[PDB]
């Protein structure tokens, strides 16, 4: 419980498995935003540009 | 009216309705099933009874365990 | 792990750890042959599992049996710090425990959801060991008391207390202004404060004679707590290991 | 969804609430003492 | 008990990176005047 | 007590039968 | 003596479906004055 | 338009919202199993599993729950005297809440095909109209359940991946949930073998499975399609109502006569136990042997577990009790406490004078005292006039053997007397007559009150299918001659 | 056309019944649990020792209490502000007896509410209004959190947290009043000044537009079936209300902007509850109310009491009688 | 322990009222579809 | 068993707000 921690992770494999969720978000995301660099579009909360 | 991806996949199992087959069919094995199913019938309920006694069979309470 | 190595480990690293209950080990059996007029100035008694009597059917028969029961009190039973001066009469190791963290409120859950609170404690205790020198295989025994689960101080959820609050349930008027008033009642107004007794058997291991301490394993059964009398007491067995330290 | 094709009114005359009222009275008088035996 | 520990750290940061990336993508896009 | 609720069922049985004499469907031809 | 039960088997068994049927009246009385036209809907 | 016995009926040609209504149903019988389970968790009792029973306490749901292997509760307690540490989800709590939980889901789908009524699934593409091929609709659940049952006794009976079923002794001492290899003999139909039940399960799966599938495969024939009408759906209610009532008669009878389903120690002991002194006759053949090891006859008697003296009382009779006699039996004597022991009556010449026992009819029977032979030796006069067999001219004496007067001789008049009048009836027991307010009326079993429930039900469904087959058989003319 | 993509379309849809957004995958499932834990715990859950001294106090349906004395009891005063979730208790049983449910349905509780005010904005920016309501909706989370979560921190135990139920919140009320002086804070009585102004003004502003209503019923009709959804004119006449609430006080003293009066509507009862939020905050962390207890003296120094020094009588009296088994020395430190 | 009238008490009043308002719903509604022509009355 | 009554009218009690968000008069303009 008091025991400080990085985070709570107190077993490798709660770490190891907190990670697949954020990863998988991280992929779904990925799927629609990928090879994207430039298209500055420089206007006020524009972002029109997909 | 209103198709839904379930009922796509359902579809077939009800398409099919009103069809019937001519002269008779296989009713006698109807009757020879069912008169089969009479004959099992009268069979468990006499020995249920103890109205038709068998070797190693006693309608009585036992150990199971 | 032993007390030596406690020693060295912080405040810091051992909060929280949860080892603050544990008792510390003893290696390297040996025999202390203590001189006489010393005592033990450390004794940690640790109970591991505990039991409550209850009767249970097995096969359509009823008999007294300990059933288990897990701890509802989190990390406090445990007793330390006790301390006690070791005589001999006939050659005989005694105890006479005389000082220290001895008590400890606990309360326990039977199956069925029934609660079971009860003072677990060491007090006025004479051992009678089986020889002298503490060595591998020693044996002590002996008998306490066990004070008042509640003290005078405590009040009822009523406000009625021994030393101190209502000696009558107020919320009930009617229950006076009737000649033999709250009598139904007076079982539960009179709050008594009676000792109990309690059994103890201590069983000595291995013994370290550099460090001059003992360790090895306890079976205790001593008596439950009573509501001031409103119910009768269970009956609570309990074992578990020790560690002791003798100065001469 | 859709308006129902299947949908229909619900009717009781006024001699049929009576003998309803009649039949449910009737049976309280008759169960009521056996209930509260 | 550590098992349902891990399940529910599971479905916490299942959720959390839901909201994360969820507005994450252009969000003040998303607005009925474009 | 119990007196209370028979007699209540006895009175609301008459009442039934006094509503459907004198404020009955008229039949009509 | 008596079961303390029975009084709420009785009465709930004489009014519940006593008001059903009064509803049942009600509503085809008031379906019936509304399909010929009048001062009431 | 439509009368009030007839209100039903709109949904006789909307496929789905039959649908919605047999699901409203199914929702409405899982909530009352969910809500029936949580309320018999409240009001149990398990302290005392020996003297005090599951159906000593008016339990009806929790011995279906324990029949089929769910013993553990989430209280800690075991139904079987055990601790439990840890249980499952599948304790007696887990079961009920997830029966509320498929009530709500079930009322819920049930909304939704309420009020998306309009699928085209339910529709003919060769009419356009809604229909359903019933012979086939038929085949597809009856080959579905045909699958459920074999799985159900190849692997939840038979414990090859279940836990087993309640398996007791011959005289309900000793029972507890274990797998059960199946019987494939002529004592696979004995009732009373528990094997029976898994061989059962497999073949009718093996053969429902085959028959599903001669469904699905081959269509009926024209003149048995024109005869049952199998294009309306009232002759498979009507058929559907003959098999369920066919069905409820037979589970009330196995329920009051007995059998490897329906164990002792769940519901009770039936009827027929005391008629025949069965388990009286058990207790007297092990004091028969326990005397001819060697042992005095107060040691012999107390060897007797109290589960089975308390068998043979009357009291747990279930043809006992009355139809308006509510609640457990526990409200009837009140909770056993202990046994007082097996009495002896002895007279001047020192015979063995029994007492004969009341029958299951009579409600008042009159104390009589008989010998070896059957001869009136001694008994409690109504009308003390001219009595020659009272119970002071001929000195009659009670001797208590293993129980709580155990080693008790009593050579009194009134209290031979009171002990006659207790031991009229089974064995002595003593009872809490407080804790329930106990009055002094006996009650009938969870045995009884199943039986007499569905004996009715299945009567009222025979005319039921009688009214429904006569309504398909004649549709057309089911409106005017 | 992703698969993201298609989600979040369907999460930031506006035509759902009701609305999810980005928000709502947060206060769906926590508002969910919290719920379900709390509805269970309200019906079996076991006594709780909340002093800490192996006094447990029952609060549950199913332990003779009935809807009032029943309450969600708060953890036990031996844990104090350390973190309780179920998998550090060593069994559930224990859990339940340390009073980690109320940790559980509070913790999910004050997570859902701002989730709720987050959702809230974000169906405002879906459906282009202008995003304000959900400050109003901020006094009362900001009041339940001071009570909830802000009080337990400053005292040092969630303990001393307000239970879940009606006795207990009396309970909570009572105490407070006797440790710190609520009532003679002026936070308080600006809380009670908004609130009373509330319902005043609520009334008022009801009274007068209901007064004023343009005839275009009968009088065998219910008067609000004048008024059509979607309308294009004010069903009420504004002149007609103005004129009788200027001539009921005075001219000058009047609101004529209906924008004006609807604001000052939406300040008066968010400020006053944003302001007792405040006052709880702050008393939190002891900077009670006022103390006039003996502050009128005479010539020669004999005190003379006042109104004050009675309710510090009462506040004696409720304070030496509360967790009267709780404390071992003089100080309520 | 608790008053044994106030099952009674509680029970009716929750009852007779809900099935006197639901009663006023469903014959407004027979009335209403009554008015309109259609396939009801 | 005044346990059940309070159960049973909670229940009910949310069993009405059920119906009135799900089961409601749709306004139209
Ligand atoms: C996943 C599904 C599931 C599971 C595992 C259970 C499990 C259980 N239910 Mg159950 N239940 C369910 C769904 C389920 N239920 C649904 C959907 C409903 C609503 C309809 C119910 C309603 C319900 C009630 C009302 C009760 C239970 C009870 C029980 C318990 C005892 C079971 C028992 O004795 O059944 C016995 C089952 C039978 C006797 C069925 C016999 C099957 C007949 C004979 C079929 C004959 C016709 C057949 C078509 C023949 C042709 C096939 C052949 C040719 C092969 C058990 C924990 C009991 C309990 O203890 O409550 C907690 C109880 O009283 N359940
Ligand atoms: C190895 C194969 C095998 C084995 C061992 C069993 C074993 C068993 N089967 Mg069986 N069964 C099997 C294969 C097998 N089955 C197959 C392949 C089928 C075809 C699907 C069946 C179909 C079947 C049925 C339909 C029944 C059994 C029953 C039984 C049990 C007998 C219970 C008893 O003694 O009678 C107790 C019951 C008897 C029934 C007698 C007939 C009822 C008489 C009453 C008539 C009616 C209700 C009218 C009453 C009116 C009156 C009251 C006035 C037993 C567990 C019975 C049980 O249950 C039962 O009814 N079986
Ligand atoms: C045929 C069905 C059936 C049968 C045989 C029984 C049988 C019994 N019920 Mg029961 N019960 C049933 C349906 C049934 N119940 C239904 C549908 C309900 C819901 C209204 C109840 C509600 C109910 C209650 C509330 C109680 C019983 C009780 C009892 C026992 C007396 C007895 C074992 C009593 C008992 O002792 O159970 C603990 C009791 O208090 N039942
Ligand atoms: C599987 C069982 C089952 C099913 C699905 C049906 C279905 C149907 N029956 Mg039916 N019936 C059954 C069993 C069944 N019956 C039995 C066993 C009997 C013999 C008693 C009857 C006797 C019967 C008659 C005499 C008539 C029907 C009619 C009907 C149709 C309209 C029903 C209606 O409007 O009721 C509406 C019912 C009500 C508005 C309220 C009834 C309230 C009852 C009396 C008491 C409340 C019950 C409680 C809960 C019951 C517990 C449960 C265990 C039984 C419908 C197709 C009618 C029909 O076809 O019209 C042409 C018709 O005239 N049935
Ligand atoms: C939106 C979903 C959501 C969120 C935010 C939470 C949040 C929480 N749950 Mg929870 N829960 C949820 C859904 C959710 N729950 C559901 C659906 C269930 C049913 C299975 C449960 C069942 C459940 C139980 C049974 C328990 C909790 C508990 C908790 C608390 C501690 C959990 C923890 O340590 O996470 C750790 C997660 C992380 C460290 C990852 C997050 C990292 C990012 C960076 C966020 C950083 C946050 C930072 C403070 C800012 C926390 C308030 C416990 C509790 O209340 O104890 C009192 C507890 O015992 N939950
Ligand atoms: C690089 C920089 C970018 C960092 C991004 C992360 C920002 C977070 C920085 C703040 C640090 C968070 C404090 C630590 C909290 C923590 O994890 O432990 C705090 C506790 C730790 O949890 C407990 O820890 C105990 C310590 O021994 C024990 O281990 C217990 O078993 C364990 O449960 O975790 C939680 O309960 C909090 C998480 C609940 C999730 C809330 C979601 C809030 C919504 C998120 C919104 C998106 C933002
Ligand atoms: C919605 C309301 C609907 C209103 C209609 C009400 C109908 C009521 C009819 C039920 C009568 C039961 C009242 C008994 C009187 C009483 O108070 O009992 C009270 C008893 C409960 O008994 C009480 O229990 C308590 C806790 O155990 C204590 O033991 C009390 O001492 C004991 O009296 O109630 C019943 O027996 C249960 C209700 C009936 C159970 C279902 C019927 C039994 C199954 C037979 C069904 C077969 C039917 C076949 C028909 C063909
Ligand atoms: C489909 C297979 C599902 C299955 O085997 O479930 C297997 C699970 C196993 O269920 C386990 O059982 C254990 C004691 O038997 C404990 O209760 C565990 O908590 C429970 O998960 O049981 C069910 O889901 C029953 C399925 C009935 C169909
Ligand atoms: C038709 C049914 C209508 C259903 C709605 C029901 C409404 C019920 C509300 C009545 C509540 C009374 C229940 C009390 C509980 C109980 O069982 O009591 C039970 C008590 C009776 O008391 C019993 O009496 C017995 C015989 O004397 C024994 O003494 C019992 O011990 C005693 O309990 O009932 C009442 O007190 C009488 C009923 C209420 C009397 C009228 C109200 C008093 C007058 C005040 C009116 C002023 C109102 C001003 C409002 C503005
Ligand atoms: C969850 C549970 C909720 C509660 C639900 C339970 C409440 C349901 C109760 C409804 C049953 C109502 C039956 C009445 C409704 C009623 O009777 O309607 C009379 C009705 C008139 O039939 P018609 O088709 O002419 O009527 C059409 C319309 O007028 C009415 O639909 O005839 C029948 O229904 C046939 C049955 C005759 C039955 C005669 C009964 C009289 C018996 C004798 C009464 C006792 C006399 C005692 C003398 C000693
Ligand atoms: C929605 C939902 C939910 C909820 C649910 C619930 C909560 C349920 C409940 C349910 C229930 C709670 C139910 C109940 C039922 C009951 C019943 C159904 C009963 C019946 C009865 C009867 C019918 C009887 C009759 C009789 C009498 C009365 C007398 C005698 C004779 C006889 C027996 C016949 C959940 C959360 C899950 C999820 C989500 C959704
Ligand atoms: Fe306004």
């Amino acid at each position: 419980a008091r025991f400080a921690n990085g985070k709570p992770q107190s077993i490798e494999a709660k770490y190891i498995m907190r990670s697949p969720a954020e990863w998988d978000r991280f992929m779904r995301f990925m799927d629609r935003y990928a090879e994207a660099n430039g298209l500055g579009f420089s206007s006020x909360x524009x972002x029109x540009x997909x | 009216a209103l198709r839904t991806r379930l009922g796509e996949i359902l579809r077939p199992l009800n398409a099919e309705y009103g069809k019937v087959a001519p002269g008779w069919g296989t009713t006698p094995i109807m009757g020879i099933v069912m008169l089969a199913f009479l004959i099992f019938l009268v069979i468990i309920l006499q020995i249920y009874n103890s109205s038709l006694i068998i070797e190693n069979v006693d309608v009585d309470w036992a150990n199971g365990i | 792990l032993t007390k030596s190595q406690i020693n060295e480990l912080s405040y810091l690293q051992v909060k929280g750890t949860g080892l603050a209950n544990r008792c510390a080990e003893v290696v390297g059996e040996d025999s202390i042959k203590p001189k006489p007029g010393a005592k033990l100035v450390d004794m940690c008694i640790e109970p591991k599992a505990w039991a409550v009597e209850e009767e249970v059917g097995k096969a359509g028969k009823t008999e007294k049996k300990f059933v288990n029961s897990k701890v509802m009190t989190r990390q406090t039973y445990t007793l330390d710090a006790i301390e006690g001066p070791i005589t001999v009469d006939g050659g005989k190791i005694t105890f006479s425990e005389k000082e220290g963290i001895d008590y400890a409120a606990t309360t326990v859950q039977l199956p069925g959801g029934e609660r079971v609170p009860f003072l677990f404690t060491v007090k006025d205790l004479v051992a009678k060991g089986n020889g002298d020198t503490f060595k591998p295989g020693f044996q002590m025994g002996g008998d306490f008391n066990t004070p008042s689960y509640r003290t005078g101080l405590f009040l009822d959820p009523k406000g009625r207390g021994g030393t101190t609050g209502y000696d009558m349930a107020v919320a009930l008027p009617a229950l006076q202004l009737g000649e033999e008033g709250d009598a139904e009642l007076f079982g539960e107004n009179n709050k008594v404060f009676d000792i109990t007794q309690g059994r103890i058997e201590m069983e000595v291991n291995k013994v370290n004679a550099e460090d001059s301490e003992i360790g090895g394993v306890f079976v205790a059964t001593q008596l439950s707590d009573t509501d001031m009398g409103s119910k009768t007491p269970k009956k609570v067995l309990t074992k578990g290991i020790f560690y002791a330290k003798v100065e001469q | 969804t859709g308006p129902n094709p299947n949908k229909q009114a619900v009717e009781l005359n006024r001699t049929s609430l009576y003998w309803g009222l009649l039949l449910i009275f009737v049976l309280a008088v008759l169960f009521s003492s056996y209930f509260f035996n | 008990m550590l098992t349902l520990k891990i399940l529910v750290y599971t479905t916490v940061i299942f959720f959390v990176s839901l909201f994360i990336f969820g507005f994450l993508s252009s969000d003040p896009s998303r607005n009925p005047n474009r | 007590m119990e007196a209370l609720v028979y007699t209540f069922l006895l009175i609301g049985t008459l009442m039934v039968i006094f509503f459907a004499v004198f404020f009955r469907e008229t039949p009509r031809i | 003596e008596v079961q303390f039960g029975a009084y709420l088997a009785v009465l709930l068994g004489t009014f519940l479906p006593a008001l059903f049927l009064v509803n049942l009246f009600i509503q085809t009385e008031a379906r019936k004055a509304g399909k010929a036209g009048g001062q009431d809907s | 338009a439509l009368p009030w016995y007839r209100v039903h009926t709109v949904v006789l040609n909307d496929p789905g919202r039959l649908i919605a209504v047999h699901l409203m149903h199914t929702a409405l019988v899982a909530g009352w199993a969910g809500s029936m389970a949580l309320y018999e968790l409240a009001v149990f009792d398990p302290s005392d599993p020996v003297l005090n029973p599951m159906w000593r306490q008016g339990m009806f749901v929790m011995p279906f729950m324990t029949r089929l292997g769910i013993t553990d509760s989430w209280g800690g307690w075991s139904i079987t005297g055990e601790s439990v540490s840890n249980p499952g989800i599948w304790s007696f709590e887990g079961v009920a809440l997830s029966h509320i939980i498929l009530s709500g889901m079930c009322f819920l789908a049930a909304i939704w095909h309420w009020v998306y009524w309009d699928l085209e699934l339910f529709r003919d593409p060769r009419t356009g109209e809604p229909a359903l091929d019933l012979p086939k609709i038929f085949g597809i659940h009856l080959f579905l359940s045909g699958l459920l049952c074999f799985g159900f006794g190849a692997f939840h009976v038979t414990g090859l991946f279940g836990p087993g079923i309640w398996v007791s002794d011959a005289y309900g001492i000793t029972g507890k949930v274990q797998p059960v290899a199946p019987a494939w003999g002529a004592d696979g139909f004995n009732p009373f073998n528990p094997g029976g039940i898994a061989a059962h399960h497999i073949a009718a799966g093996i053969f429902g499975i085959f028959a599903g599938i001669f469904h699905l495969t081959v269509r009926p024939p024209q003149r048995l399609y024109r005869a049952l009408r199998m294009g309306n759906i009232e002759t498979v209610l009507s058929s559907s109502i003959s098999a369920v009532f066919f069905a409820a008669f037979v589970t009330s009878g196995t329920m009051w006569y007995g059998a490897a389903a329906t164990p002792i120690e769940l519901f009770g002991p039936t009827r027929y136990q005391w008629d025949s002194g069965y388990f009286q006759q058990e207790i007297e053949r092990q004091v028969e042997t326990s005397v001819s090891e060697g042992l005095s006859e107060s040691q012999a008697w107390s060897r007797i577990p109290d589960k089975l003296a308390f068998y043979d009382y009357i009291g747990n009779n279930p043809a006992k009790g009355g139809l308006f006699r509510a609640g457990p039996m526990n409200k009837g004597d009140g909770i056993a406490e202990a046994w007082l022991g097996h009495p002896i009556f002895r007279d001047k010449e020192g015979r063995e004078l029994t007492v004969r026992r009341m029958p299951a009819f009579f409600e008042t029977f009159p104390v009589i005292l008989v010998d070896k032979d059957g001869i009136i030796r001694a008994d409690i006069p109504f009308r003390r006039a001219e009595s020659k067999y009272s119970i002071e001219q001929v000195g009659v004496t009670v001797d208590f053997y293993g129980g709580k007067l155990n080693g008790q001789t009593f050579k009194d008049a009134p209290t031979v007397k009171k002990f006659a009048r207790k031991a009229q009836l089974g064995e002595v027991f003593e009872f809490d007559r407080t804790s329930l307010e106990s009055d002094g009326v006996f009650r009938s079993s969870p045995r009884g009150w199943y039986t007499y429930g569905h004996a009715n039900f299945a009567l009222l469904f025979f005319f039921g299918h009688l009214w429904h087959g006569g309504r398909t058989i004649f549709r057309d003319v089911f409106t005017g001659i | 056309v992703s698969l993201w993509e298609r989600f979040c379309a369907w999460i930031t849809s506006t035509e759902n019944r009701l609305y999810i957004g980005w928000f709502g995958c947060l206060m769906f499932p926590t508002l969910l649990t919290a719920t379900s834990c709390f509805i269970i715990a309200f019906i079996a859950a076991p006594p709780v020792d909340i002093d800490g001294i192996r006094e447990p106090v029952s609060g549950s349906l199913l332990y003779g209490n009935n809807i009032i004395s029943g309450a969600v009891v708060p953890s036990s005063n031996a844990i104090g502000m350390h973190f309780y979730p179920i998998w550090e208790a060593a069994s559930v049983d224990e859990w339940l007896y340390n009073g980690g449910p109320y940790q559980l349905i509070v913790l999910h509780f004050l997570l859902g509410v701002s989730a709720y005010m987050g959702r809230e904005w974000e169906l405002s920016y879906r459906l282009g209004m202008r995003p304000w309501i959900f400050v109003a909706f901020s006094a009362p989370v900001a009041a339940a959190s001071a009570v909830f979560l802000v009080y337990p921190i400053g005292q040092g135990s969630f303990s001393d947290g307000m239970p879940l139920g009606i006795s207990g919140t009396f309970n909570f009320m009572l105490v407070f009043q006797a440790e710190h002086n609520i009532l003679m804070h002026p936070f308080h009585m600006a809380g009670v000044a908004g609130v009373f102004g509330g319902s005043l003004f609520s009334a008022m502003h009801g009274s007068l537009v209901t007064s004023s209503l343009i005839r275009e019923t009968t009088e065998n009709e219910s008067t609000n079936y004048g008024y059509k959804f979607g309308q294009e004119e004010e069903t009420y006449n504004i002149v007609a209300a103005h004129g009788y609430f200027g001539r009921l006080i005075f001219q000058y003293a009047s609101f004529n902007n209906s924008r004006a009066l609807h604001f000052f509507l939406a300040l008066w009862p968010v400020v006053g509850i944003w302001i007792t939020a405040m006052g709880i905050s702050t008393m939190a962390f002891n900077l009670n109310g006022f103390n006039f207890n003996q502050s009128v003296v005479d010539s020669q120094g004999r005190v003379i009491n006042t109104w004050a020094d009675i309710l510090n009588r009462a506040n004696l009296g409720i304070e030496v009688m509360h967790e009267r088994n709780a404390h071992n020395f003089p100080l309520d430190l």
